[PDB]
């Protein structure tokens, strides 16, 4: 009310309203799902269009050969954060000849988002990210929120009506976690998960967007006729 | 290097060799020393290979940006001055460039500008630049007239490079010819000195110093 | 440094600071530009609440940017000096690098660009000035007349007016100016410019300034007596 | 622009079937003066890497601090700091190699020659060289300073190419290293008798040996040598 | 007052949303993409009859293979075009090739959100960026001040956008010829424009692989307008 | 942040006016009146000191009239402190010109630059404008004798006779009435004093409440002299014109 | 005074065929009269069917290759995974080299691959960025020994048709991958014999439309 | 760049400047104009380091032309010379100084007098009846000391100038390919085409 003019102001109950309004931008965004087993990690994203004449907004971005994310909310803010991740992954390779740990990737994003919530003039990032990767400690899935909070999970979903897919994964937890050495089945579980967040619309060939990374699989994105298999 | 370009009745002739040296080591015999900036503008290259090659391709980008912004092809004077003002900023840093900006526009007509790395910029009808420039001057000056035909002018430019290619140790390889008219530049082929020298010697009856 | 975003959008999609800068232009003394077949004429109003003035030394309303281009304006006088100075510097800088004087379009584009930069730069307000830029391109005999405004938009005009009561004089020019046949001579172009100002001014004494620009850097300012002859001629023909 | 003041001489090393061996004497020379005798020039990083450094000792001590700080930094927010996400020899080397080249590019080098010896997580032997110029190279045997001229020839008789590595045991490899250290004591004027030796094995891990001495030296034949030509007495 | 980069309770940037209202006040611009080329057309909208309409430059060349149309506060587009042209030429200098239409659009859209308390406010202009490259062929992009860009088969921006967009929905198909697309832009422009459409108050342009980006003459457009009127009366 | 406390000094009103400039002019309208009158053979500067106290040291005082160089002087109306900042800048600018061209600065060039500085404070920087209006009186070999005025907006204009500060409306009417072009300095001196005497808010105009200065060519042959009047010299000129 | 440059020796060789291109280089690394390594590769697969080698001062060479490899990576990110053509790579390398015009990379750089028509391509650079496409180029310590032999055998220079009175030249033709590798191996064995900085091993990288293949051969170790 | 001369007579200033541009063992051009018009009644000739000369001359030209537009008034030769001197005086203590020597010939319209100023690259200004830069002075000064009179006409000044050029052509080592002569007077600047 009087305490939402900027990010530098606390409310009487100890809330940061600008950070909360940034969180609201994610809820308006199109749904995206993340899940992993022990061998592979998968991102599934429902892309959104302006109208029938327009293209479908790309949700998934590659950061390195072994890491990448999906976005929900302000896409330009995802471009800034993904670019930062690309540089940090790259710094780790050039300087230490070392693939960046997915956990450090999360810590770095947390710290970058935080600085924008404590200073005058700036604003919080208006996007939520699901980071997947495969490093020296196996497969990983992270959920980034622009408050700064980063959380490692087996599976999750963010965006509009993400609660449906999140409930499904909470039921399916014991099943999909053990899908080891089988990419297509892990994707199927993710495609069935995102389907619990659909209303009136269904998954079409230029609507669905899938990405995967794993033990002997570089981070690759599938769009167009390459996802027709999973409909 | 040896490069020349002269102005005449039928426009501009531009001729250059194709040798690159690193001391006495002949590094290449097939270097393109003419840069094609646009259908109406040419640039010759002598001195430091990288300096010339880098900054004249950069010049072409600046000429493209001019015609986008101004909806009109850049003048030869303006183009040459962009390059001369650039190298002047680097004066003393050790750039080595002896270039000639040749072209045609409506307002200027056929125009040649000599531009070098110590900031000199000169408009003129005849210029020879490079380690064998004096050898090219010798033949070019003694045979030059304004009323040369397009056929005779092309040959004189070719013959002048050949003269330098022969005498100057750091010149040779092959001759590249260009003719610039009101309609733009026209390429007139690559001519290897290996075959061209003997062809010229036999037909012209010159080069009597050499064992035939 | 002072960073405040002064020019910003409002809910209805307007930038009030830019629009309020236009109100400052509307307050300013009237300025008119009319281009003929072989010339352009810049007319300017001077308010007559100021007597005891020294017209020798008082800044003139029309300013030379180069020997071939002139700039008149309406709005804040102090603001206009800053634009004129920048334009004059850019004119000499163009001659130095391109070895050719500016076109009227280029000079207008530069001035307009400066005005625009002040509409989305932090810590500054927009120029409370609209300009009429007129002249002839190098080695060209086609007359040029451009207009700029605080927002930064610019465009070419066969004839145009800016300042206070400009909507009245624009109304006059819209019916009196023929596109198919513009003022064929200098006299015809000056007369139409004076006529248009006489719809608004008050008296044709020391209230009207006229400046004529012709090809190949031929610019001259008319004196009181010269202008008064046009005023005397128009009034006698009016009584009919 | 520097000049080295207090210096350390040769660092020698080689690969064997299960790991790597590295050695360097304990001397800190001050020109011709053999100033400091208790200087450790082999610095372990974790339980799987040993960095041997020659050249300027002040710059060596700077590098020690950097490596020490690198271990601390790696431990931050890293639950697997003593497991999967522990520091590898290849990580430690590439970091140093980056620093060495950056410093030479700023015309202010760390006046050193460095050999990073270790064993990777997958069991592979790691042995690579880097110096003040940022120049890097790897080989079955690596040595700095006089070691390059005198040790390498001896160590290459044992492991002349890649295929000789599995055929070379830790006993044979250490024997060659210790012999090389004796030869350097005979012939390098800025060397000492006391030295340190480190073995990094993929099975038995890191073994760091201090206070070793050159022994079994041949000096007896000196008594027979009289004069410089003619002299009989 | 309030911060420039502030979020509303609904999760949108106030200034970005307000700049969109400015774009709705702007003159209409329409783009249609075909397999034979991309067509760009705009409403000039002269504020007075004395204004020489040919000086109204709302269609613009970025490179030989990329063109651009604008709508809204058109003065704001000048620095965007300048950036686009430099980006296009710079990429040619670094890589000896034409730059992808999408990469060009992304470069322009990076400027969009570089405002706050960088420039003082968002751009008050939308752009239709049309072009061709070897990889993705003929393309049409809509670049907003939000930093977002969508690819479109056809798109209208400006005051008559929602009415024109609904018309483009019905009329567009994947087998449209270039000539058919030209007439379709003129047809839809004439429907949404206030004043009567002619060669002086409306401008056409196109980009083809063969001839590159070309703005049409008033003589050429006039014939297409005459051809359009005859075809509508023919049934 | 700090946005809350920003007055926004450099913005337009809905009517297209600069708030701070208008309010600065309102401030100046309460300052002691200053008059400049330009004659054919010289210039007069007259100014009324702000409600003087009897214990004020009058002879070693400078409030209204300041010297910029040997050929140019100014009369001040508004905040004195603000004026002195601008005066020192103007003095430096005149010396820069002399150093560069080996010629005394033309009056208008000095006036323009000082007025450009004032303009800057209205368009950028976020600072309050200078609450000062000047009357410039000076000579050069191009235009001869010149009078200018500048105000917080940074706009300047040339004059034959002009008043700034308080009661300018009434003062300008009186000057417009009795001024003529073939006027001499001695006549202009009389006009300046008579005008102040009628427009003053004081009971009677006295020597101790005035500052006076002339710029004549009254020196020996083709050279300009600046005379800043002493208290006794003002007392004499006041008696000589029959005011006291 | 500190000297930031050094000479790591070695030599490299690039030949272009009709539908292939090879880039060879010896594996010896040296300083002064000492051998540092008998196998230290300096020919690298950089992706997009581009092979590269920067011979001379190894530290600068490694830095350059590292930076170009990184340039390829970012080219994919910024331009929708578009394949970097050999001609585009060459121009990009010029800007890398010239970027340090006043503190140069002391290296002779050669890249090889296929042009956009599928034909073999070799580009060669000087230390400050001047570049040229060629059928043939040797670089490094033994370049002066190898290059004239290549002129004679690859481009058939100074060879005339027998019996034609030195009037008709020997006609130019593309060589097979088999014939090219013969010339590479003979060039390096000859260079090894007469140059002290060349020897130990030879590593050849062959580039066709199918990918990048490797071949290794022993060289004299003296 | 080598020979630049200047002679102030009764009613005009005459500037003579060599036409040769030499680089190495080659005369690249023999028709070079080593002068710029700063204003309608002010002309500056120049000589010195390659590149610097023209860059400096044009920079001064632009500044004077900017002044003329701003004030709608022509600066006096004295004022222009002082401005030029200051620029050179700044330059000499810069990171890379302009190595340019100049002569400024002008006609002061207010005084109705011709004026010749000699300024070297250090910023050393002198007003003179006759001036030269470089090795030219070592011949011409003694010659002008003898033959020069203050009340000479423009035609007498040209004959006096011909005498200098002849002496230089006789005793100078280098071939400077003759001179371009320009006259500055009350009617402005004009070039003598046949010299
Ligand atoms: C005639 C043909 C010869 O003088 C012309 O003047 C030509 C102009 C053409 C090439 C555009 N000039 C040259 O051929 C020119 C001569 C030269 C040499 C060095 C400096 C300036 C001018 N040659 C070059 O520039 C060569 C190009 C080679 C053939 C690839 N390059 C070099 O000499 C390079 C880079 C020079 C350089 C300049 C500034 C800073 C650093 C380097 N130098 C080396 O290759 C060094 N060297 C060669 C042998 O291998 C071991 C190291
Ligand atoms: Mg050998």
């Amino acid at each position: 009310n009087n305490y939402d003019g900027d990010t530098v102001t606390f409310s009487p109950t100890g809330r940061l309203f600008q950070v909360e309004y940034a969180l609201e931008a994610i809820k308006q965004g199109s749904v995206t799902v993340g899940l992993r087993s022990n061998t592979h990690a998968v991102l599934v994203a429902l892309k959104r269009n302006a109208d029938e004449l327009s293209s479908y907004q790309k949700k998934i971005i590659k950061c390195d050969e072994h890491m990448g994310l999906s976005l929900a909310g302000l896409a330009p803010d995802a471009r800034v954060l993904s670019n930062y991740l690309r540089q940090q992954c790259n710094y780790s390779s050039l300087v230490f000849n070392r693939k960046l740990a997915v956990e450090r990737a999360g810590h770095l994003l947390c710290d970058k988002a935080q600085k924008n919530t404590q200073s005058y003039g700036g604003r919080p990032y208006g996007v939520g990210l699901l980071i997947i990767g495969y490093d020296k400690s196996g497969a990983h899935l992270l959920e980034f929120q622009p408050s700064g909070n980063v959380t490692e999970l087996y599976g999750t979903a963010i965006g509009a009506r993400s609660q449906g897919a999140k409930t499904y994964l909470e039921r399916t937890l014991d099943t999909f976690i053990k899908i080891d050495g089988n990419p297509d089945e892990l994707i199927k579980a993710g495609v069935e998960a995102i389907s619990q967040s659909l209303r009136d619309e269904s998954l079409t060939v230029d609507n669905l967007s899938i990405a995967i990374v794993g033990k002997d699989t570089p981070f690759t994105i599938y769009d167009g006729e390459a996802v027709a298999k999973y409909i | 290097t040896t490069t020349l370009a002269f102005r005449f009745q039928g426009g501009i002739i531009v001729a250059v060799n194709s040798r690159a040296t690193a001391g006495n080591w002949v590094a290449s015999q097939t270097v393109k020393k003419v840069i094609e900036i646009n259908p109406f503008l040419l640039g010759t290259m002598a001195g430091g290979a990288a300096d010339c090659q880098f900054w004249e391709t950069w010049l072409g980008s600046q000429c493209r940006l001019h015609e986008l912004r101004e909806k009109e092809r850049i003048s030869v004077a303006a183009a040459s001055k962009i390059l001369s003002n650039l190298v002047y900023q680097y004066k003393g840093a050790g750039l080595s460039m002896g270039t000639m900006i040749c072209g045609y526009t409506r307002k200027e007509g056929p125009t040649i500008y000599y531009v070098d790395s110590d900031g000199t910029r000169l408009k003129g009808d005849i210029f020879c630049v490079g380690s064998g420039q004096t050898f090219a001057y010798g033949v070019l000056d003694s045979n030059y007239k304004w009323d040369l035909s397009v056929e005779d002018a092309l040959y004189l430019g070719k013959r002048s490079i050949l003269a330098a290619a022969h005498r100057d140790a750091y010149s040779g390889g092959s001759v590249n010819l260009y003719h610039v008219t009101e309609d733009g530049w026209i390429y007139h082929g690559n001519h290897d000195v290996g075959e061209l020298f003997w062809k010229v010697k036999e037909e012209e009856g010159s080069f009597n110093n050499v064992i035939g | 440094g002072y960073d405040r975003a002064l020019s910003i959008f409002s809910p209805d999609g307007h930038i009030f600071q830019v629009e309020y800068a236009l109100e400052a232009v509307k307050r300013g003394t009237c300025a008119v530009g009319v281009k003929g077949k072989n010339c352009v004429v810049l007319g300017c109003e001077r308010r007559s609440t100021l007597k005891l003035q020294d017209t020798r030394i008082t800044p003139s309303k029309v300013s030379k940017i180069d020997s071939h281009v002139v700039l008149s304006f309406s709005g804040l006088n102090a603001d206009s000096r800053i634009l004129i100075e920048k334009a004059r510097v850019e004119a000499q800088s163009h001659r130095l690098t391109l070895e050719d004087p500016v076109t009227v379009e280029y000079l207008t584009r530069y001035v307009a660009g400066v005005q625009q930069r002040y509409t989305q730069s932090g810590g500054v307000r927009p120029f409370g000035v609209s300009t009429l830029i007129a002249g002839f391109d190098p080695r060209d005999d086609e007359p040029k007349l451009y207009q700029t405004e605080p927002s930064g938009i610019y465009s070419s005009w066969s004839a145009q007016t800016i300042g206070r009561n400009s909507k009245t004089v624009r109304e006059f020019l819209e019916k009196n100016y023929d596109r198919k046949e513009p003022p064929a001579t200098v006299e015809e172009c000056v007369k139409l410019t004076v006529r248009s100002l006489l719809e608004v001014v008050q008296t044709g004494a020391k209230n009207i300034e006229i400046t004529v620009v012709k090809p190949d850097s031929d610019i001259v300012a008319l004196s009181s007596e010269e202008i008064n002859q046009y005023v005397t001629q128009i009034e006698q023909e009016k009584q009919e | 622009t520097q000049q080295p003041i207090v210096t350390g001489t040769s660092v020698i090393s080689m690969k064997y079937d299960n790991g790597v061996i590295i050695a360097a004497d304990n001397l800190g020379s001050y020109g011709s003066l053999l100033r400091f005798n208790g200087v450790e020039r082999l610095i372990p990083v974790g339980d799987n890497t040993v960095v041997g450094i020659s050249g300027d000792i002040s710059d060596m001590q700077h590098i020690e601090r950097l490596l020490k700080d690198l271990v601390t930094e790696n431990a931050y927010d890293n639950p697997l700091a003593d497991a999967e996400e522990a520091l590898e020899p290849s990580y430690i080397f590439e970091y140093l190699a980056t620093v060495m080249y950056q410093r030479r590019s700023k015309m202010n080098p760390l006046w050193n020659a460095i050999i990073v010896a270790g064993v990777q997580s997958n069991g592979d032997q790691f042995l690579r060289y880097v110096n003040l110029l940022g120049v890097t190279y790897s080989s079955p045997t690596l040595a700095t300073g006089f070691g390059a001229h005198m040790a390498n020839p001896l160590l290459r008789k044992v492991v002349d190419r890649e295929s000789d590595i599995p055929k070379t045991t830790v006993q044979v490899a250490e024997e060659a290293i210790v012999n090389a250290m004796r030869v350097l004591y005979y012939r390098d004027a800025r060397s000492s008798r006391n030295f340190s030796l480190a073995i990094i094995d993929k099975n038995t891990g890191l073994t760091f040996k201090k206070n070793l001495q050159v022994e079994n030296m041949k000096w007896d034949f000196a008594k027979d040598i009289k004069g410089y030509g003619t002299q009989k007495i | 007052d309030r911060g420039v980069s502030t979020f509303s309770p609904e999760g949108r940037l106030f200034q970005v949303e307000y700049s969109l209202e400015a774009i709705k006040l702007g003159s209409t611009a329409i783009g249609i993409a075909t397999k034979e080329g991309v067509v760009l057309g705009v409403e000039k909208r002269a504020t007075s009859p004395l204004l020489e309409s040919d000086s109204i430059e709302k269609i613009v060349e970025i490179d030989r293979h990329i063109g651009c149309a604008m709508s809204g506060l058109t003065a704001d587009a000048r620095s965007m075009i300048e950036h686009a042209r430099t980006a296009a030429v710079t990429h040619n200098l670094y890589y000896d090739e034409d730059i992808n239409v999408e990469s060009l659009t992304q470069s322009v859209c990076d400027l969009a959100l570089r405002f706050g308390e960088l420039m003082s406010r968002p751009f008050g202009v939308a752009l239709l960026i049309a072009g061709h490259d070897a990889d993705d062929g003929y393309q049409l992009f809509h670049a907003e001040p939000s930093g977002t860009f969508y690819r479109y088969n056809a798109k209208a921006i400006g005051s008559g956008s929602e009415g024109a967009q609904a018309e483009l929905l019905n009329e567009w198909h994947s087998s449209l010829t270039l000539k058919e697309a030209e007439l379709l832009v003129l047809k839809i422009l004439k429907q949404v424009m206030e004043e009567k459409l002619d060669e002086n108050n409306a401008q056409l342009s196109c980009i083809t692989k063969q001839d590159g980006f070309k703005i049409y003459d008033n003589e050429k457009t006039a014939e297409l307008i005459k051809e359009l009127k005859e075809k509508e009366a023919a049934e | 942040g700090s946005r809350r406390y920003d007055s926004r000094t450099t913005i337009f009103s809905p009517e297209g006016r600069l708030y701070q400039v208008e309010y600065a002019l309102e401030s100046i309208s309460h300052a002691g009146t200053a008059i400049g009158i330009m004659a054919s053979d010289g210039i007069v500067l007259a100014a009324e000191r702000k409600v003087t106290s009897t214990l004020l040291e009058q002879d070693t005082s400078t409030e209204k009239l300041y010297k910029l160089n040997d050929k140019i002087a100014v009369a001040v109306a508004g905040l004195t402190a603000d004026a002195e900042i601008l005066i020192n800048t103007a003095r430096i600018h005149a010396q820069n010109y002399l150093k560069t061209y080996n010629e005394d600065i033309p009056v208008e060039i000095l006036v323009r630059r000082l007025s450009d500085i004032k303009q800057g404070y209205t368009q950028h920087g976020g600072l309050r404008p200078f609450g000062v209006s000047f009357i410039y009186a000076g000579y050069d070999d191009r235009y001869g004798y010149q009078l200018y005025t500048s105000n917080p907006s940074g706009n300047y204009t040339g004059w034959k006779a002009i008043s700034v500060g308080a009661n300018t409306s009434a003062a300008q009417t009186l000057l417009q009435m009795d001024y003529k072009d073939d006027m001499k300095v001695d006549d202009a001196i009389e006009l300046a004093l008579k005008t102040l005497s009628k427009t003053t808010d004081s009971s009677a105009l006295t020597y101790d409440r005035l500052e006076f200065a002339t710029i004549r060519k009254g020196a020996n042959d083709g050279e300009v002299y600046q005379k800043i009047f002493k208290p006794q010299e003002i007392k004499d000129i006041l008696v000589k014109t029959g005011i006291t | 005074q500190f000297n930031p440059y050094g000479d790591n020796g070695g030599t490299i060789l690039g030949i272009a065929g009709e539908d292939f291109a090879v880039l060879a280089g010896d594996t010896r690394n040296i300083t002064d009269y000492s051998i540092n390594s008998r196998y230290e590769p300096k020919v690298f697969d950089c992706g997009d069917n581009i092979v590269m080698s920067a011979n001379g001062f190894a530290a600068d060479g490694d830095a350059l290759v590292k930076r170009f490899k990184n340039s390829v990576k970012w080219y994919h990110f910024d331009h929708n995974d578009k394949k970097l053509s050999i001609n585009s790579a060459a121009r990009n390398i010029q800007h890398l080299l010239y970027g340090k015009r006043f503190f140069p990379y002391y290296v002779h750089t050669i890249i090889a691959g296929l042009d956009e028509d599928g034909k073999g391509a070799v580009y060669s650079f000087d230390p400050v960025g001047s570049y040229e496409r060629e059928q043939c180029r040797a670089g490094g310590a033994a370049a002066s020994l190898i290059m004239p032999f290549l002129d004679n055998q690859v481009n058939f220079k100074n060879q005339y048709e027998p019996g034609t009175n030195g009037k008709v030249k020997k006609p130019l033709k593309y060589l097979s991958v088999e014939e090219v590798i013969k010339l590479v191996r003979d060039s390096f064995t000859s260079a090894t014999e007469r140059h002290i900085q060349v020897g130990d091993g030879l590593e050849i990288l062959i580039v066709t439309k199918d990918g990048v293949r490797k071949e290794f051969y022993e060289l004299k170790r003296d | 760049m080598d020979i630049i001369l200047g002679i102030r007579v009764q009613d005009s200033v005459i500037l003579a400047s060599s036409k040769a541009v030499t680089r190495g063992i080659s005369v690249l051009k023999d028709s070079d104009d080593k002068t710029r018009q700063l204003s309608p009644h002010t002309l500056m000739s120049f000589a010195g380091e390659a590149g610097d000369t023209v860059q400096f001359a044009e920079y001064i030209q632009a500044n004077i032309q900017l002044y003329s537009i701003r004030e709608d008034y022509e600066l006096s030769p004295q004022a222009v010379s002082s401005f030029v001197r200051q620029e050179l005086a700044k330059s000499i203590r810069s990171r890379r100084p302009y190595q340019v020597n100049v002569l400024i010939g002008g006609y002061d319209k207010k005084k109705n007098k011709p004026e010749l100023y000699q300024i070297d690259y250090l910023g050393t200004k002198v007003e003179l009846p006759y001036g030269a830069h470089g090795y030219s002075g070592f011949y011409t000064f003694s010659l002008l000391d003898h033959h020069y009179r203050p009340d000479m006409t423009t035609e007498e000044g040209l004959d006096l100038l011909k005498l200098c050029v002849q002496e230089l052509e006789k005793r100078m080592p280098m071939d400077f390919k003759g001179v371009i002569v320009k006259i500055v007077d009350k009617d402005g600047i004009r070039q003598v085409d046949d010299f």
